[PDB]
């Protein structure tokens, strides 16, 4: 049967492209989490794949004045791809517009930040220290 | 004497001072209050959305500054907003799964404060697909045997990052 | 709100929204290092010891690280604070434009899962 | 060494150009740093503007 087209973004530890001294070539460029999570869901449901990077690099929002979507979001409301094999969030306004399986992982927004003998020559200032010495 | 004593004194006062002061990035709503800081997320994902969408009043004053500031603060890919936290004053909203990747193999880097909100990564689908409810329950399979978690532990390997002024006194002593 | 909605007697019973809470030798120890007590155990190094002693003894005197209303919960985030989901007073919190109440329903808000 | 070290205090007053652009920005901003310094502008309007 036709192989199901999968629209993926590289992000790493989900999707990366493997290391290698040869050239590699289809789905063999691609490794991580996502991509073992594809291998399995093939043998399980027994469709073969072909993976494609999304051309716009985005994962998906709707513009304000236009309404149009883009990246993997766009690609499977216009039927350009099959599935979407990516670190691709459930949200009330795509779930309006296309389907999700339900979750393989859980998560929520959070922040990503940053974490002397000289202070005992401060208190008493290194001026003050030699006038003291020279009265 | 007298002159001795004011100064013991003085040092005495002035040291106090400094250890009174001495007795801090916390939550969202402590980059909310402030610029000094920029904060930014991901262009065009859900991070961004969630922002622009909000009705609640901290993530509606953060939108706002990530929409003035966006052609510094809103980056094309994690990678991107990674590198800003690392050579910049920034702080980066993020995916907790995502930062849990990076903390691990950045031990300067830490997430502040808890989860935002609630969510799930899923497979896409274009509307009405039957692959949507077989790949759920495909899904459902691989948890409950235990792959799902196995899989994570594999692309989640980080084993890495934890998770005096008396002394010069003495020396000049001796 | 409920009002606009459905139909109530008048009432049986008057009441308010209010606050339900609770009502060392070693304090000598820490300002001076018990690493510090050790070592210690020669005017000039004396005096400076004492005087950082006493310098650091007065920092913990200021600072030291009482609630009497809901302003006191409102400004400081250490001690949380809730209501019953879906009740008459999480919507109070969550109408009000006063400010001690909206600062607080922001909280419980951000926190519900917790504290709701 | 900022408009939000300005912003959290009063001791030194600020103000603008009445009817100018820098005046009508500070009046229309949503920042909240900027929020904050036009209603103390906007008080005092007749002493800082
Ligand atoms: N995983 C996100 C992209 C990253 C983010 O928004 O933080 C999405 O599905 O849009
Ligand atoms: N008696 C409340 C529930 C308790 C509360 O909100 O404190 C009500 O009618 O909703
Ligand atoms: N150049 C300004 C006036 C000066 C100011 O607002 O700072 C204007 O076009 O309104």
């Amino acid at each position: 049967n036709r192989s199901l087209i999968v629209t993926t973004i590289l992000e790493e530890p989900y999707v990366l492209f493997k290391k290698s001294d040869k050239p590699l070539y289809g789905n063999d460029r691609f490794e991580g989490y996502c991509i073992d999570l594809l291998r399995e869901l093939s043998t399980i449901l027994g469709f073969t794949y072909e993976i494609r990077l999304v051309e716009d690099g985005k994962y998906g929002a709707q513009d304000d004045v236009n309404g149009q979507w883009n990246g993997m979001v766009r690609e499977l409301i216009d039927h350009k791809a099959d599935l979407a094999v990516a670190p691709l969030a459930i949200t009330y306004v795509r779930e309006k517009v296309i389907d999700f399986s339900k979750p393989f992982m859980t998560l929520g927004i959070s922040i990503l930040y940053r974490k002397g003998v000289f202070s005992f020559l401060n208190p008493l200032s290194p001026d003050i220290w030699m006038y003291v010495l020279l009265a | 004497w007298f002159f001795t004593l004011i100064i013991i004194s003085s040092y005495t006062a002035n040291l106090a001072a400094f250890l009174t002061v001495e007795r801090p990035i916390d939550s969202a709503d402590d980059l909310a209050k402030q610029t000094k800081i920029e904060y930014g997320a991901v262009e065009d994902g859900a991070t961004m959305t969630f922002f622009k969408k909000s009705k609640i009043s901290t993530y509606d004053k953060m939108w706002a500054f990530m929409s003035s500031r966006r052609q510094s603060v809103l980056v094309k890919s994690n990678e991107e907003g990674i590198q800003r936290v690392l050579t910049s004053d920034y702080a980066f909203l993020m995916e907790s799964t995502t930062i849990e990747f990076v903390t691990q193999r950045n031990c300067n880097l830490t997430q502040i404060g808890g989860l935002i909100d609630s969510k799930g990564y899923g497979v896409g689908t274009p509307m009405g697909s039957p692959y949507r409810d077989k790949i759920t329950i495909a899904i459902l399979q691989l948890q409950e045997e235990g792959k799902l978690h196995m899989m994570k532990e594999k692309w989640w390997r980080g084993n890495g990052c934890p998770e005096q002024n008396i002394g010069g006194i003495f020396i000049v002593l001796a | 709100v409920r009002e606009k909605v459905i139909d109530f007697s008048k009432p049986f019973m008057t009441l308010g929204i209010s606050i339900l809470y609770r009502k060392g030798v070693f304090s000598f120890l820490n300002p001076l290092s018990p690493d510090i007590w050790m070592y210690v155990l020669w005017w000039f190094f004396t005096l400076i010891i004492i005087s950082s002693y006493t310098a650091n003894l007065a920092a913990f005197l200021t600072v030291e690280r009482p609630i009497d209303s809901a302003d006191d919960l409102a400004k400081q985030t250490k001690i949380e604070y809730g209501a019953v989901e879906d009740g008459a007073t999480m919507t109070f919190f969550k109408k009000s434009k006063i400010s001690t109440y909206d600062k607080m329903w922001a909280f419980m808000s951000s926190r519900r899962q917790s504290v709701l």
